[PDB]
């Protein structure tokens, strides 16, 4: 039938989104 | 005598019209048949494509 559906998540993974923006060890 | 001579001769053609009737239901029918198959192909279609 109609709205019969599973869903699935999709999450942006990237530097932006995991805090690793600008992650340096050196001045 | 005369009377049923009528009644001979009008079943005999009545029964010849009743052959006629079930020929066009069965025309019909049989189209209905092909429109029915389109249709389930398109159900099966869609629930290909949501």
């Amino acid at each position: 039938n109609d709205n019969q559906t599973i869903t699935i998540d999709l999450k942006q993974i990237d530097a932006k989104t995991l805090g690793l923006d600008g992650f340096s060890v050196k001045n | 005598a005369n009377r049923f001579t009528s009644n001979i001769k009008g079943l005999t053609q009545a029964a010849r019209n009743a052959n006629d009737g079930i020929s066009v239901a069965q025309t019909t029918e049989g189209a209905l048949s092909e429109i029915n198959n389109n249709l389930q192909r398109v159900r099966e279609l869609t629930v290909q494509a949501t």
